[PDB]
């Protein structure tokens, strides 16, 4: 039921996200698609690790965008269409009743949970995030994790060069 | 995960019937003219805050914005100690914490850790 | 699987990413379909190796069991609908939560 | 003096023990255990399941009185 | 699930909420009575008995004065704001280890960390949504506030989480049976307690809400609500990060009231700082929180990883 | 149908990110709020991906380091833009 | 590269990042490889006192970021329905797989960024985008075995990037089209011979190579810059020029010979109606060639006065030399090459 | 899948007497119950890891209930009592039931095992 | 030399230096010690594991005391 309820939740978002000219208008929006993209991922997987991972991802990126929404399209008009307003709840009523309305063992994620998994599964009575993020600090995919320092090396050298510091601030009419 | 959902939806809802009761009882008086202007200190403004902010830190902003992806590949380490092989945890480890030590201490050297100005 | 097109040391870390071999239920039939894949070769393994391509596929895709459980649930609902099944016998008796 | 710091602080003490203890008792009004069962790993989580399975109050202990005499 | 667990959860989040809220009242109070006696000064005394029911006169008139309509204000985003300040200030408290099985908080950590970007997300709203120049001073100040400590409040937490082996704070329980942590971290007791006031957006970095290099900071035009559901949200973070200080320093033990007393006491550092400290630049506080913050904490992060690869051999 | 019950949604709301980043807007920083949206929907689509996979979800977060990579070299772009012009108005830019 | 050792660095993070595409047994490694090759080829190609550098480079983002996500997601569909790397049918997310590869390549009808993104650049940073930036797109289409897709791609790019080049006089768009024409010619070989496409490559990335140094080292970015080039000897000129007539493919010189085996290797796997819709575009390309060949075969030239005397670098004009020997007779090592048996 | 070419018990064989002892009342005497049952134990989990199929070592999960049921009627037979109190402190001493929450209940059983 | 300007100005770094150096020293001495014994075959196994009398694993498994 909280499944299909944040299907609902992430199309109106979706539609609401598609329909939105002001950025910070995009900017919620895409914080509530997050919440509820972070919540739906969380059900796919044994433990709860990558949802976090990733709402600390994107809360992150944003942090930064809003002091580029303050610097430039600062002044920019919203508005509020009664059309968008009907069109999402009148889809939103629509898919919680039609969610109301459905089997929900169909609609389901045959994705295995941590108790969806069997009894008989030894793995499964680990620690919950082990053999999950086990393979980033193994042999044969260390390396990997290793063109991902040097990658993150010189994402930041470029970063350096293509953001000159002493060519002074950034605005709009700079 | 399902009851966080909820008791966050009841502390969303708690604090709006707070905020409505702190709404109504308030005094109502008539609204003034200049009583809803913005403040700037008891003068007229000259501008509005959303004229454009100058960014003297943007490089440390997306500096910070790429440490933080590289936090997001720390914290696994804590569980894998405990299930895989010491000497490639150890490589891996010592080696990323090296890396980001040259990084740093090499944006240090140059002054690009300096805001703009 | 793919093909390294002008193999170098750089494919060696590459190639080890994603693979059914870690500790999960489908991959020792994924080995033998590699196995025909080391043997056959990548195109002749299209053809003669039809068969274990299959159960792979529907072992890790879940395709036709997924598709016989929504044959099972679309059926009782049209039995429900067309008023063969009774309202207070639609569903069977539930499992154990023991079991599985 | 110095000691009229104490009352405004006591009260901090005394309120922010209030949420655990209170639960101290408030499971043993109801549950009849003072812990209700943790569920960080996956075996008590089972364990728990049979637990339910067996008695409807997962908390109420089945003791060598449910094993028959034989 | 056995349905009573739903409902004593829901009794005790809503008591914990409760005890949270009035538990801010009387910190308010605190921090008036001792950053009085910080001074030569008193505290309130003449209200009530003893100066004991000050908040409620506090709570009475800011929850009667008139509510503020402003002019070039998105009002739709400005009357929201606070709601959602006090939502995760008193939504991260959820976090609290109990040794009852309040919540299943496997990733405690990772849950502070995301609560805690939250709550700088709301200030930053708040002080857009005013339209005023010196809000919107506070809320640029307080996001480069939190760009500054974000990746050191992490590190450093992680360096915690390596002396425990998981992410269930109930397991610091565990590992300081026979001592407190203060005795192995107390650099980083100087670090965080110097990460949980730029958390908590306090004395020496008080950039989101300053009164003599702005003016209130983001909470300008905030009054007689707005104002008071931000107060809270802030005293209730500086409630969280002192309980955290007597989480992972001291003893996690719950069932002791020298617990409280330590948490009343870290509460009582916490209104110390501020009182004789001056606040710092916030160029200062990038130029700490980059330099040398974060380099402490990698070093110090490597001399955990070696020292947990020694630990780990000998058992 | 058994593509249709699942995962056939992040394929729409990719579709509609997708429309999102090409739509005719007035500024950037809205073309890299519609990159982090299609970050978001692959994001889910490679979740399903290595969750129907039991232990391979450790690429989950290599997926999150070359996608914010990819935005860090937005926002300096963003930044180059003020090198050279005075505004993130595409429009102002060179069509040729 | 030029004037700093980080430009060194982001050349050799761009041969790690295409050497890492290509080897890829999967499309999440190709797909990596992309993100730093597209990470290493940002910062070239930008300049804070050229105001199209940036520019282009944004051009070159937007379309990148576009390609690279479109990849990802039928990649990660191919996954979901044929559960290992390839597909052993044909279907439509092996197309939507094949269009974001060929938005990457810039083959037509996707080829619009290419040209229109090319007036913003230099010279050596042209070389790298339509030389070592097609490794990374066309290796990958490769290991799809699509023929119609392909097939409406090489004649829809024979077609614009022949037709396309006759209106701009400016060279770099001129050369950016010439290269629109040169992928067809790359994607017809696609699908017969893997080895035939990697010939012709190397051959059209030699030609690329050595009409680049004649435009960077003099710095001739627009077509009547070639008239007032200034030589000391105009049968030098004369012969300089000589490498168009190269790149179009007309013997005995080098550039017949790629061609040449691509049209065998056409013909011998029974590909005729394709092979004659190259043909005639072959012959526009040739015509917008003979375009800079006005500028040498005359023999005298209204020249203007002022320059006397014309300078070039020492290693990069010593470089030149061999190559433009090569591409004038390289018909006569024809013996020792011993790829095509 | 199962289908109808595939054998499997009948209702008949499976229907025997199963252990229906709680979390704690199990948690309780674990120890001395490996140490009577090693024998069924470490057969059944041997054969249940490489035949790993569930048709296979059915008379082996029966012979791993007949231990831990013969092991708990010797435990009912002598001293129930001090067996009631371990099993009641193990229940009521913590959340997760740790056996270092309450140890001198376990001294005494323990001593009653040791003379008995 | 450039260790008193180091120590001078930057006293932190030098402090965090040292302790980064006997942290690696460390890892070192604890990654010897645990390979110098055999580590790899660790005394307590997590999970259930049965090995025949005939398996070349039954004869590396430890009998040591807790
Ligand atoms: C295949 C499958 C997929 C197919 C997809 C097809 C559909 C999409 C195609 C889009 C095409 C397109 O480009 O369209 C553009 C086109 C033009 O857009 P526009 O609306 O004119 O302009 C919008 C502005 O530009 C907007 O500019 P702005 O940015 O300045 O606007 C500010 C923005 C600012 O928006 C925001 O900030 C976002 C706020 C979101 C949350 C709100 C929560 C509220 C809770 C209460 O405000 C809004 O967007 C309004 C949002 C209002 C609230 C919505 C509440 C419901 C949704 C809740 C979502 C879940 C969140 C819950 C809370 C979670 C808390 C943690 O869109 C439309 O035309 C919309 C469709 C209308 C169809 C007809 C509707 C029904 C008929 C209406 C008339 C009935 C008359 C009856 C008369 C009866 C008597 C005779
Ligand atoms: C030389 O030149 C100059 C001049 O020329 C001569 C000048 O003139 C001036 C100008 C100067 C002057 C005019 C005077 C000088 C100024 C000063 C001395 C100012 C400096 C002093 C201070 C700033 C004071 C010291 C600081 C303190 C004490 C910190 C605390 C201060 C506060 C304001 C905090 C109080 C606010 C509160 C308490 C908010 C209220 C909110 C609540 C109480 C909410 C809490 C709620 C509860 C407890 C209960 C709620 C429960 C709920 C909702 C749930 C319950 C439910 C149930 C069911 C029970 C200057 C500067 C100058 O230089
Ligand atoms: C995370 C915590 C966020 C806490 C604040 C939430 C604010 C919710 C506002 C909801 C507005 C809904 C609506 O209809 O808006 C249309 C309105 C339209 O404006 P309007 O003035 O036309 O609306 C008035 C409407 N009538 C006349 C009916 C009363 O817009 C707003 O209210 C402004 C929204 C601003 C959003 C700012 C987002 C900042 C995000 C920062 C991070 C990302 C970068
Ligand atoms: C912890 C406290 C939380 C808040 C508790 C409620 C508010 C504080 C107590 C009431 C106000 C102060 C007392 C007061 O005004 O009493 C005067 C009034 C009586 O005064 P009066 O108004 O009749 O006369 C004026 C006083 N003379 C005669 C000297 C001129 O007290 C009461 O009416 C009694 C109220 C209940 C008191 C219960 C015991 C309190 C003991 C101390 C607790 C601390
Ligand atoms: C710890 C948290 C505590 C939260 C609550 C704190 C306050 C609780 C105790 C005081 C309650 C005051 C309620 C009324 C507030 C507004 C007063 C006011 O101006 O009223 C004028 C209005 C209108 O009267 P009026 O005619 O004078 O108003 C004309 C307009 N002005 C104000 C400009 C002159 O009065 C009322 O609405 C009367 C309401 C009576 C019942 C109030 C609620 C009782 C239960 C609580
Ligand atoms: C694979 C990724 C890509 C390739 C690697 C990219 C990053 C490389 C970083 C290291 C580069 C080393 C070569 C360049 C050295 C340039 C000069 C220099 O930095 O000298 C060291 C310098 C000396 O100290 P200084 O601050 O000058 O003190 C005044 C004394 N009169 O300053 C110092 O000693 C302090 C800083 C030293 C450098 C960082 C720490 C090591
Ligand atoms: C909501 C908060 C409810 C409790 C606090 C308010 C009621 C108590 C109170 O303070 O009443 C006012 C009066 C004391 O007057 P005050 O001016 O505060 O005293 C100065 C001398 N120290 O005190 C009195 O008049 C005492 C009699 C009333 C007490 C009521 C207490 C419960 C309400
Ligand atoms: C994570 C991100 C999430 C983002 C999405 C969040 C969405 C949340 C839901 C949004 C709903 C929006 C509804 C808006 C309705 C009001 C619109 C409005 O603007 O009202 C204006 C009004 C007065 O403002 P105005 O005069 O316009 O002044 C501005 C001039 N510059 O303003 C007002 O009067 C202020 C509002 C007062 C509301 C009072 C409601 C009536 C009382 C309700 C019951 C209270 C009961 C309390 C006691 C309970 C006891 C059990
Ligand atoms: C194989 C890779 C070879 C190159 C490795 C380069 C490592 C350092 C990269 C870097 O960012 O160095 C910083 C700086 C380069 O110069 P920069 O200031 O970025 O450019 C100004 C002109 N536009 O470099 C310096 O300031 C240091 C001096 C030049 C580099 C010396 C060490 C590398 C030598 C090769
Ligand atoms: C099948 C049969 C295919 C026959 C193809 C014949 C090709 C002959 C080539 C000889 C040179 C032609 C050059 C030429 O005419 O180019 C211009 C042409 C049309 O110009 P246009 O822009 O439409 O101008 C109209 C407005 N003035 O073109 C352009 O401007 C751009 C190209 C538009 C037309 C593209 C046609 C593509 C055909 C794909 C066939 C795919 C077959 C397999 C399908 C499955
Ligand atoms: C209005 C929402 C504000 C944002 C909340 C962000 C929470 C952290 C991010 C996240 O995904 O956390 C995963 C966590 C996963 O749970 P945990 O892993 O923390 O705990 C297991 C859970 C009963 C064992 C402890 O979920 C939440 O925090 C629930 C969020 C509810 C949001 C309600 C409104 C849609
Ligand atoms: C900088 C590297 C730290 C870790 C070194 C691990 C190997 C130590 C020597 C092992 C010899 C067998």
């Amino acid at each position: 039921m909280i499944q299909l309820m944040l299907y609902s939740l992430i199309i109106t978002t979706s539609i609401i996200f598609l329909n939105m000219i002001h950025p910070l208008a995009l900017g919620l929006t895409l914080l509530i698609q997050t919440i509820f993209v972070c919540l739906l991922t969380g059900l796919m997987t044994k433990s709860f690790w990558y949802s976090y991972i990733l709402f600390l991802i994107f809360l992150g990126g944003m942090l930064v965008l809003f002091i580029y929404v303050t610097s430039l399209a600062s002044n920019e008009m919203f508005n509020l269409s009664m059309k968008l307003t009907l069109f999402s709840s009148l889809i939103l009523i629509f898919m919680l009743i039609l969610s109301f309305i459905m089997d929900k063992t169909s609609s389901s994620l045959f994705l295995m949970n941590n108790d969806m998994q069997s009894i008989i599964n030894m793995n499964s009575y680990f620690m919950e995030n082990s053999l999950s993020l086990n393979k980033l600090y193994n042999f044969p995919t260390n390396f990997i994790t290793i063109l991902l320092m040097n990658y993150l090396l010189i994402t930041l050298i470029v970063i350096v060069k293509i953001t000159k510091l002493f060519k002074g601030p950034i605005r709009m009419m700079s | 995960m399902f009851s966080i959902i909820f008791i966050a939806l009841l502390i969303l809802l708690i604090t709006t019937i707070v905020m409505f009761l702190a709404s109504i009882l308030s005094k109502k008086a008539l609204i003034d003219r200049e009583k809803s202007s913005p403040f700037e200190c008891g003068f007229d403004p000259k501008s509005s805050s959303r004229l454009p902010f100058s960014l003297r830190f943007f490089l440390i902003t997306i500096i910070f914005l790429i440490f933080d992806v590289e936090i997001a590949l720390i914290l696994p380490m804590i569980i894998i100690m405990k299930y895989s092989n010491i000497m490639i945890w150890t490589i891996t480890s010592i080696i990323f914490i090296l890396i980001l030590l040259i990084g740093l201490y090499h944006e240090w050297n140059q002054g690009m850790l300096n805001w703009s100005n | 699987s793919l093909t390294p097109f002008l193999r170098l040391p750089l494919t060696d870390l590459t190639g080890c990413l994603i693979n059914h071999q870690t500790y999960d239920k489908c991959g020792k039939f994924e080995m033998k379909m590699m196995e025909c894949f080391e043997a056959y070769g990548l195109e002749r393994g299209k053809r003669e190796c039809a068969d274990l391509i299959s159960d792979f596929q529907e072992c890790v895709g879940m395709q036709k069991q997924l598709m016989r459980f929504h044959a099972m649930r679309n059926e009782r609902y049209k039995q429900w609908l067309k008023g063969e099944r009774k309202g207070q016998e639609f569903f069977a008796d539930p499992p154990r939560v023991d079991a599985y | 003096m110095w000691f009229e710091i104490l009352p405004g602080a006591v009260i901090i003490t005394t309120l922010l023990s209030v949420p655990i203890y209170a639960m101290y008792g408030l499971d043993k009004l109801m549950i009849g255990n003072a812990f209700r069962r943790n569920m960080d790993e996956r075996f008590s989580r089972v364990m728990y399941q049979r637990d339910f399975r067996l008695t409807d109050n997962p908390y109420k202990m089945n003791g060598l009185e449910q094993i028959p005499d034989e | 699930m056995f349905y009573m667990e739903f409902i004593l959860s829901l009794i005790g989040s809503l008591l914990l909420i409760i005890c949270v809220l009035v538990s801010v009242a009387f910190l308010t109070l605190l921090e008036r009575k001792v950053l009085g006696y910080i001074q030569i000064r008193k505290g309130p005394n003449k209200v009530g008995l003893m100066g004991i029911p000050q908040p409620f006169c506090d709570a009475i008139k800011l929850f009667t004065k008139e509510q503020t309509y402003p002019l070039l204000s998105n009002y739709l985003s400005y009357y929201i704001s606070p709601i959602f300040s006090l939502f995760l200030s008193l939504f991260v408290w959820m976090c609290m280890p109990f040794f009852v099985k309040l919540y299943s908080f496997n990733l405690g950590g990772l849950f502070f960390l995301c609560c805690t970007s939250l709550g700088v997300y709301t200030v930053m709203v708040a002080g857009w949504s005013s339209n005023s120049n010196y809000a919107l001073l506070g809320g640029l100040r307080a996001v480069a506030q939190t760009i500054s400590y974000e990746v050191s409040l992490a590190l450093i937490l992680l360096s915690f989480i390596f002396l425990i082996g998981s992410y269930n704070m109930i397991y610091f329980f565990f590992y300081q049976v026979y001592m407190w942590f203060l005795i192995i971290l107390f650099p980083m007791a100087l670090v965080w307690v110097s990460i949980s006031l730029a958390e908590t957006n306090r004395t020496p970095f008080d950039f989101a809400e300053g009164e003599s290099e702005l003016v209130s900071g983001f909470n300008v035009e905030y009054s007689s609500g707005g104002f008071a559901l931000i107060f809270m949200a802030e005293y209730a973070s500086i409630l969280f990060m002192s309980m955290l200080f007597c989480v992972i320093f001291l003893g996690c033990d719950v069932f002791n009231l020298l617990f409280y007393m330590k948490l009343t006491f870290i509460s009582f550092v916490f209104i110390w700082v501020r009182g004789t400290l001056p606040r710092f630049r916030y160029d200062k506080l990038m130029y700490l929180a980059w330099k040398c913050f974060l380099s402490f904490s990698l070093n110090y992060l490597l001399f955990f990883i070696g020292f947990k690869i020694l630990l780990f051999s000998l058992l | 149908m058994i593509m249709i019950l699942y995962w056939s949604l992040p394929m729409i709301l990719f579709i509609l990110g997708l429309f999102c980043f090409v739509s005719n807007r007035k500024h950037l920083l809205s073309m890299l709020l519609s990159l982090e949206f299609i970050v978001l929907m692959l994001f889910f689509m490679l979740f399903i991906y290595l969750n129907m996979l039991n232990y391979e979800s450790y690429f989950s977060m290599m997926f999150l380091t070359f996608s914010v990579c990819e935005g860090a070299l937005g926002l300096s772009i963003l930044v180059s833009m003020i090198r050279t012009h005075g505004n993130d108005y595409f429009q102002s830019f060179s069509i040729m | 590269m030029f004037n700093n050792s980080s430009k060194i660095l982001f050349i050799t993070i761009m041969i790690i990042g295409t050497l890492i595409t290509v080897t890829s047994n999967s499309w999440l490694g190709a797909w990596m490889g992309l993100e730093i090759n597209l990470l290493s080829f940002i910062p070239l190609l930008s300049d804070n006192n050229n105001l199209m550098s940036t520019e282009a480079s944004l051009k070159y983002f937007l379309t990148q970021v576009l390609a690279s996500t479109v990849l990802l997601f039928s990649s990660i569909l191919l996954m979901l329905k044929n559960n290992m790397n390839n597909e052993i049918n044909e279907s439509f997310t092996s197309m939507i797989i094949m269009s974001a590869l060929l938005l990457k390549s810039g083959a037509a009808p996707f080829h619009f960024w290419f040209p229109n993104m090319m007036e913003g650049l230099t010279w050596m940073n042209a070389l790298m985008l339509m030389t070592w930036q097609k490794i990374a797109p066309l290796m990958l289409i490769s290991y799809l075995n699509i023929k119609y897709l392909l097939l409406i791609s090489v004649i829809l790019s024979v077609i614009i990037g022949a037709i396309g080049g006759l209106n701009q006089t400016s060279l770099r768009k001129l050369m950016a089209f010439s290269s629109i024409n040169h992928l067809g010619w790359m994607l017809s070989s696609l699908m017969i011979s893997e080895s035939i496409w990697l010939i012709y490559f190397f051959f059209y990335s030699f030609l690329s190579f050595v009409l680049t140094f004649m435009f960077n080292i003099f710095k001739l970015f627009h077509l009547n810059q070639l008239f007032s080039w200034f030589v000391n000897s105009k049968i030098l000129k004369f012969t300089l020029f000589m490498n168009f007539l190269s790149l179009g493919g007309l013997p005995p010189f080098l550039g017949f010979l790629p061609k040449w085996l691509v049209i065998q290797q056409l013909t011998l796997c029974n590909q005729y109606f394709m092979l004659t819709l190259m043909m005639m575009s072959t012959l526009i390309t040739l015509f917008f060639y003979l375009r800079i060949c006005y500028s040498a075969f005359m023999m005298n030239y209204f020249e203007n006065n002022w320059i006397m005397k014309m300078n070039m670098n020492s290693i990069n004009y010593n470089m030149y030399m061999i190559m433009t020997f090569f591409s004038i007779f390289g018909l006569f090592l024809i013996s020792l090459f011993y790829f095509m048996f | 899948v199962i289908t109808n070419n595939t054998t499997l018990p009948e209702e008949s064989e499976l229907n025997v007497q199963e252990l229906n002892l709680s979390s704690a009342a199990l948690r309780a005497g674990a120890f001395h119950l490996g140490k009577q049952c090693e024998q069924a134990n470490n057969e059944f989990m041997l054969c249940r890891q490489e035949l790993d199929d569930p048709r296979a070592c059915l008379a082996e999960g029966k012979a791993v209930t007949s231990c831990a049921l013969d092991f708990f009627r010797k435990v009912k037979k002598t001293c129930h009592e001090e067996f009631t109190q371990y099993a009641t402190c193990l229940d009521k001493s913590s959340g997760t039931m740790a056996f270092s929450h309450c140890r001198k209940t376990q001294g005494v059983f323990d001593k009653c095992i040791k003379d008995n | 030399s450039l260790l008193k300007r180091a120590w001078n100005e930057i006293p932190d770094i030098v402090g965090g230096s040292a302790l980064a150096l006997a942290g690696i020293v460390m890892a070192t001495i604890g990654v010897a010690n645990y390979y110098a014994k055999d580590g790899d075959n660790r005394r307590y196994k997590l999970g259930y594991v049965v090995y025949r009398h005939d398996d070349p694993r039954a004869l590396k498994v430890r009998n040591d005391e807790d």
